[PDB]
């Protein structure tokens, strides 16, 4: 029944802004308190905003106050997070969650997450002086680096699969 | 801020072993405000236990929870290979809402043919398929990393 689908994630510069959305279905949206919770690159879970069922109450942690805004559209069964004054600490997977009971604040359903990456532009300060020829050369050199990192991951997982496959074949 | 501390940070166990994960809270809370979540690698977190001891829907009976005051625990009576995951405790007593850092449960000698050959074919299959969402998560992280690396170079080309 319960479905939560986040969107609006992507790259954003430090100081920029982004708006995340969560389309909810399979339950009566306006009867439930909703939250956003993020997972950092180090895999820590960090609560970032909560909004009460009717929208009257909103709560935030100190590190996010004055920068993020949580809201909901009752007519469209949608939850939003307006993110501003972005910092590197905000790079994370962002999840939309439902709270079952306001008297315990357990989060009984989670979406699939949408990814936000705060991308530093500091290299521009030297790159802006280069010729187009040399910038394209640098850009070209990134593709085989990425392909090599991806192939190494595929090989690592092949190594993990093979003993399981051999165990199955011995049956 | 209520600080939430989990032990161990990481552990490796074998199917059949009892697992206990502890959660320590920096001030006393009611048992109604302590919850547990599991996260399979490559997937989002899912509610496991609420109000200290109540199993969420679909959670099998090998899981249990207890505690009071500042000391709480999660127990898996007999580990199954599908329980490989990270587990998190959370307090819902006051703002800011806070989670423990997580406890990662790994398989002891999980890639050893000698251990694996005694498993059921059903369990070997489940384990095989659990690897693909992990790989895909790692690959997507690399793609995002390189998207960020491209950006300032593209901006510089565009600025001419």
């Amino acid at each position: 029944d319960v479905k939560l689908v986040e969107s609006g994630g992507g790259l954003v510069k430090p100081g920029g802004s982004l708006k995340l959305s969560c389309a909810a279905s399979g339950f009566t949206f306006s009867s439930y308190t909703m939250s956003w919770v993020r997972q950092t690159p180090e895999k820590r879970l960090e609560w970032v905003a909560t909004i009460s069922s009717g929208g009257s109450y909103t709560y935030y942690p100190d590190s996010v106050k004055g920068r993020f805004t949580i809201s909901r559209d009752k007519a469209k069964n949608t939850l939003y997070l307006q993110m501003g004054s972005l910092k590197s600490e905000d790079t994370a997977m962002y999840y939309c969650t439902r709270i079952g009971y306001d008297e315990d604040y357990a989060m009984d359903h989670w979406g699939q997450g949408t990814s936000v990456t705060v991308c530093s532009g500091s290299d521009y300060e030297f790159l802006k002086s280069w010729t187009v020829e040399d910038l394209q050369k640098r850009l070209l050199a990134l593709d085989p680096m990425m392909e090599q990192e991806i192939e190494e991951i595929r090989q690592k997982y092949q190594s993990k699969r093979q003993p399981i496959l051999d165990a199955i074949e011995a049956k | 801020q209520i600080v939430v501390t989990q032990r161990p940070t990481t552990m490796a166990a074998s199917p059949g072993d009892k697992i206990i994960i502890t959660c320590s809270v920096s001030s006393i809370i009611s048992s109604n405000y302590l919850h547990w979540y599991s996260q399979k690698p490559g997937f989002s977190p899912k509610l496991l236990i609420y109000r200290t001891s109540n199993l969420a829907s679909g959670v099998p009976p090998r899981f249990s929870g207890s505690g009071s005051g500042t000391s709480y625990s999660l127990t898996i009576g007999t580990m199954e290979a599908e329980d490989v995951a990270t587990y998190y405790c959370q307090q819902g007593s006051d703002i800011p809402l806070t989670f423990g850092d997580g406890t990662k449960l790994d398989l002891k000698r999980g890639s050893d043919y000698e251990f694996l050959k005694s498993w059921t074919v059903e369990d070997l299959q489940k384990r095989l398929l659990a690897l693909d969402p992990m790989m895909e998560q790692e690959i997507e992280e690399i793609r995002q990393k390189y998207q960020c690396k491209r950006q300032p170079i593209l901006d510089a080309i565009e600025a001419k």
